[PDB]
């Protein structure tokens, strides 16, 4: 005989009682209250009490999953499956005189063990199962897991006001690759205030609790916080907030004060990151609203408080890294960068074979020709170029269905609809083309004075202060256009095996770069980061404007003064 | 150093801090604070990697200040 | 069906009714 | 468009000059590594001036499966202060996302009034710098004075190839 | 008339799902949910949403642009939703014609009903996923001048594939 599941009423939620006809009382044999062992239908079981129905219908049963086995319920009834009736049984109750819980508390130990005897007070379970607390309850028990008894609940019994209750405890993604060089930049700063049991109260200070991420919009900066999420624990109350302000001033400044109030709730015994996203926050026509980012100042200003208190960890990502507050950069709240740049040709291939992985694509696909048609993208579009070339090969297709067989011809056809994203060109480049000396011809005295004005005071440095011989602080190669001034400067880069921070003219008349005195202010700080470094500033008749004029000849003349391997030339 | 902090135990703490101030030569208040910086967290390092794991309570009770940080600290701080 | 919402009555005709076990009426 | 070979008189040596850069990358690219020589890219055509230039260009796509996309010359730099940027950009889009296209831009010598000129030259040099490694798409461009051409232009990634088209014999 | 290429891929675009989404998790891909199509002014857009609503049967439910713009405060946000599973609830397809209203991006303005209708939309078409019980939701978006459609709107799970219907040519306008 086949019986009905129908949705529980409002007077039968938290109260673990099944609804039965007469006819089903009569077949089990049951009285009221008796404990019936219901065999779900997915996997697992339950265990309730038997009460009647008042309408005195049968066909039709209503149950309430309270004693469950984990992850088992499924009593949700949208889909009125039916139950047979040889899955209930009639399971006898002796009483018991011992158990042992595991309890999970919501977010000492007399009131644990206070409200465990009062959720368990009368009622049947059995060995390996949770019960659940009815919402609204008292307390702050969640949940019990049931270990063990000295009568053994097996077949299951009864709690009885004089047992006893002891607590034991026994519980029984996509990797992105191509950000492995920064992915462990970051550790080398955050793993040291993540084992931190008040150890440095103990014995030190704070290395910096306030780091920033910069990189062009598409190379994935929210999933590296995720990944060094999980790395190590942490919930990240990613407050992301473009839009949290008003037309009342400072309103959202008592909210974000409670947004950090629970950074120390969450700070007991775990660790915590707040995660400020896109603090890109457009750029008004007008003067921007104060508490936009007076706020922001008090995040700030409250940042910096969280200094004299319990210190947690704030990791931002801004899009567009410029134009940000003088008062940030300083040491504290915010002094350690990390730069993720446009991706290069190497790790673009390693991109691709990790969403090659999971894809059924064939052997027959190049790799080398794949990177380097797609010069200009980021790592947004190199997903979409693999999505579309499996829609272009399940959109056209065969009537077998048995080999997906993806081939260059579709991702060829996919290169062409898909447009690449923009604020690529600027800044500067790092890495190009390898020149040797020999490409050269000629000029052999001009060699020789490049050689020994810039190479030997970078990779001989011991050697060339001994004999007394001074280091040229900035050299400037003049002449008519057409005698490679630019290759002469590359192929001192690939002999020099230093970084190459190199700005054009052609860069700077793009729109999309903000009014370049900051731009170029950019460009001596990531100098300054990279080490042992070569700063080239090709066509700086175009930079300094041949007002904005006298402005950009201060940035320059500034820094060009305030400057075991060191110092940065600007050639 | 002798007003270093006076805290901080272990450390040098002999006749021998008279040649780091021969060293001492570069600049000085808020660039030998960090070194306190430089000598404080920096002590630990070498005692994670010995050791697996443990409770970090114990690992700040057997804290061990030692001399060759001090030089490491030189290359890694420039005063002026 | 007759409620009366904040003193403004309101006359309810009810058209047609689905309940649980399927079956609907006309 | 429809206009053929034989409407024009059948000018053979511009024939294979403009075909070596438009045809001959593709169809031929062992010939280039076999002499050691760089593919050409960008065509200039210059001499006296007429309507004869743009029906060789015109007569250059028919015969080719080619589309055709025109961008005039001192129509551009008179313009108002803002998308006719936008305009540029939208070209090389609409050459990216048929087929194998031609850009045909008018004359040269105009753009080579200082903020005037200088931001279409930079819309300009941002885009043809998207289609260096493309094969199917290539520029084409006429002018009438070859010494009033911008040097910036004349990189050999850019613009290559200068074929005079003379008054005929 | 005309448009027989793209108007085939509508229609396979657009049966595919609701009939066979076995063969895009075969593979490698999710089932995509935003079409985006555009074209100047006066070019058939808004026909050829209404033609697909007439053919494959659904409940096809048509939020215009015009007419949630200006209201008294916000009653988009019980409005919108109450829309889409409402629809959700024929396991359907949904329509949002003139997308430049709904959504600007014009940031020096910043209006009441501007800022947070963004939200309005990335957190409800990122919560349409109906993944729990495998449900099928299918956005078409119209729209005169998708230049200005936030950067935002562009992302994988929201809008992604972009149809084209530009100005007919010769050969076009002969059919047409
Ligand atoms: N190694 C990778 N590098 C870059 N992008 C990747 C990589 N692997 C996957 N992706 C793609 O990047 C997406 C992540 O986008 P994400 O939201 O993190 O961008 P974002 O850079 O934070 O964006 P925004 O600048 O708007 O904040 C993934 O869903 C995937 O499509
Ligand atoms: N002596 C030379 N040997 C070989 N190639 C040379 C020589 N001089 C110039 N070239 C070639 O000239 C071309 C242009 O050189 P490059 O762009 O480096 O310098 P440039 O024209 O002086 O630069 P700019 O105009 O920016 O000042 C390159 O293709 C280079 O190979
Ligand atoms: N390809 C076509 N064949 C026949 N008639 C067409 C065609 N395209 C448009 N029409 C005519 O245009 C009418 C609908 O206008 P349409 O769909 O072009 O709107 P629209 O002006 O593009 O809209 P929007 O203002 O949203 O951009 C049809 O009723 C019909 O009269």
């Amino acid at each position: 005989p086949l019986l009905k599941l129908l949705p529980l009423d409002a007077r039968d939620r938290g109260t673990q009682r099944c609804r039965l006809g007469p006819a089903a009382l009569h077949a089990l044999g049951a009285r009221l209250g008796s404990a019936v062992k219901i065999s779900l239908p997915d996997g697992g079981s339950c265990l309730c009490t038997a009460w009647p129905r008042r309408d005195g219908a049968d066909g039709f049963v209503q149950l309430d999953p309270l004693c469950a086995s984990p992850g088992a319920a499924v009593g949700a009834s949208r889909s009125r499956r039916s139950l047979s009736l040889n899955r209930l049984l009639l399971v006898p109750c002796p009483p018991l005189r011992r158990v042992a819980v595991w309890p999970v508390l919501r977010e000492n130990t007399a009131a644990v063990l206070e409200a465990a005897q009062e959720l368990l007070r009368n009622r049947p379970i059995s060995l390996g199962h949770v019960v659940v607390a009815p919402p609204g309850a008292p307390g702050l028990v969640a949940a019990l897991h049931i270990v063990g008894g000295t009568p053994s609940p097996d077949p299951a019994g009864l709690v009885t006001p004089r047992t006893r209750v002891s607590l034991g405890g026994e519980p029984p993604e996509v990797p992105l690759g191509g950000l492995s060089e920064a992915a462990d930049s970051l550790r080398e700063l955050l793993r040291l205030p993540l084992r931190y049991p008040r150890a440095l109260t103990a014995l030190g200070l704070a290395v910096p609790r306030g780091v920033l991420l910069a990189g062009p919009p598409g190379v994935g900066k929210t999933q590296l916080v995720r990944a060094v999420a999980r790395e190590a624990g942490a919930e990240l109350l990613a407050v992301s907030a473009p839009a949290l302000q008003g037309s009342r001033p400072g309103e959202t400044e008592e909210n974000v004060r409670r947004v950090f109030q629970r950074a120390r709730e969450l700070a007991s015994r775990g660790p915590s990151l707040l995660f400020l996203d896109e603090m890109d926050a457009l750029c008004p026509q007008r003067g921007s609203r104060a508490p936009e980012s007076r706020v922001v100042a008090q995040v700030l200003t409250l940042l910096d408080g969280a200094s004299g208190d319990r210190e947690v960890v704030v990791v931002g990502a801004t899009n567009r890294p410029d134009a940000l507050d003088p008062a940030l950069r300083r040491p504290g709240r915010f002094d350690r960068e990390v730069v993720i740049g446009t991706p290069t040709l190497k790790q673009r291939k390693e991109i691709l074979q990790v969403i090659t992985s999971k894809m059924p694509i064939s052997s027959h696909v190049d790799l080398g020709l794949l990177a380097e048609m797609t010069v200009g993208y980021v790592g947004a579009d190199l997903t979409a170029l693999c999505r579309e070339a499996a829609m272009h090969a399940l959109l056209h297709s065969e009537k077998n269905q048995d080999n997906p067989v993806i081939d260059e011809i579709d991702f060829l056809e996919a290169f062409k609809n898909i447009q690449p994203s923009s604020f690529r060109s600027v800044i500067g480049l790092m890495d190009i083309k390898p020149v040797d000396w020999e490409e050269i011809g000629g000029l052999e005295d001009v060699k020789l004075k490049l050689k020994q004005s810039i190479e030997w005071p970078l990779k001989f440095p011991w050697e060339f202060v001994r004999m007394g011989l001074t280091q040229p602080k900035g050299v400037l190669l003049y002449g008519p256009p057409g005698c490679a001034k630019t290759t002469l400067v590359r192929a001192l880069a690939t002999s020099c095996h230093c970084s190459f921070v190199s700005v054009s003219g052609a860069d700077l008349f793009s729109p999309f770069v903000g009014d370049s005195e900051k731009v170029l202010s950019q460009i001596f700080r990531q100098a300054r980061a990279s080490t042992p470094a070569i700063l080239f500033l090709d066509e700086i008749d175009s930079i300094l404007g041949a007002d904005v004029q006298e402005r950009v000849l201060s940035v320059l003349l500034n820094e060009l003064d305030g400057v075991f391997n060191r110092s940065v030339m600007i050639i | 150093l002798q007003k270093l902090l006076r805290r901080v135990p272990h450390l040098l703490t002999e006749a021998e801090l008279l040649q780091l101030a021969n060293s001492a030569h570069g600049y000085v208040g808020a660039d030998l604070k960090v070194l306190c910086n430089e000598a404080g967290l920096c002590a630990l390092r070498r005692i994670l990697k010995k050791q697996p794991n443990l409770p970090d309570v114990k690992v700040a009770g057997l804290v061990k200040i030692t001399l060759k940080d001090f030089l490491q600290a030189m290359n890694d701080i420039r005063p002026s | 069906l007759y409620c009366t919402f904040y003193g403004r009555p309101y006359k309810l005709q009810v058209l047609r009714v689905k309940g649980a076990d399927g079956m609907i009426l006309g | 468009p429809n206009v053929s070979w034989s409407d024009i008189g059948g000018l053979e040596s511009i024939k294979l000059k403009l075909e070596q850069a438009v045809e001959w990358p593709l169809k031929h690219p062992e010939s280039f590594i076999r002499m050691g020589i760089q593919p050409p890219k960008g065509v200039l055509l210059y001499g006296p001036p007429g309507c004869s230039k743009t029906m060789i260009a015109k007569a250059l796509a028919n015969e080719s499966g080619l589309n055709f996309l025109a961008i005039k010359g001192p129509e551009l730099m008179n313009k108002y202060v803002g998308e006719s940027e936008r305009a540029v950009r939208e070209t090389f889009r609409k050459a990216r996302a048929v087929a194998p296209s031609i850009i045909f831009f008018d004359q040269l010598d105009a753009l080579a009034a200082g903020n005037v000129a200088d931001r279409v030259l930079a819309q300009l040099l941002t885009e043809m710098d998207g289609i260096e490694q493309l094969k199917d798409v290539t520029i084409l461009a006429a002018t009438n004075r070859p010494d009033r051409i911008d040097k910036a232009l004349m990189r050999p990634g850019r613009i290559d190839r200068i074929i005079y088209v003379p008054l005929p014999d | 008339g005309g448009l027989s290429s793209q108007l085939k891929a509508i229609r396979e675009i657009i049966e595919l799902p609701l009939k066979q989404p076995e063969l895009f998790k075969s593979y490698g891909i999710p089932a995509p949910r935003g079409v985006l199509l555009y074209g100047p002014p006066g070019t058939g857009k808004t026909m050829i949403a209404r033609a697909v609503a007439n053919e494959v049967g659904a409940y096809v439910s048509v939020i215009n642009g015009p007419e949630i713009i200006s209201k008294f405060y916000g009653e988009t946000e019980a409005k919108l939703r109450q829309i889409f599973a409402e629809a959700t609830l024929r396991h359907s397809i949904i329509f949002i014609d003139q997308l430049d209203a709904l959504c600007p991006k014009r940031e020096g303005a910043q209006n009441e009903v501007e800022k947070r209708v963004v939200a309005s939309l990335l957190t409800l078409m990122d919560g349409i996923g109906s993944e729990v019980s495998e449900g099928q939701v299918l956005v078409l978006g119209a729209t005169n001048r998708p230049h200005a459609l936030d950067a935002a709107l562009r992302r994988p799970g929201r809008f992604d594939k972009e149809i084209e219907i530009g100005v007919p040519n010769a050969q076009d306008r002969l059919d047409i």
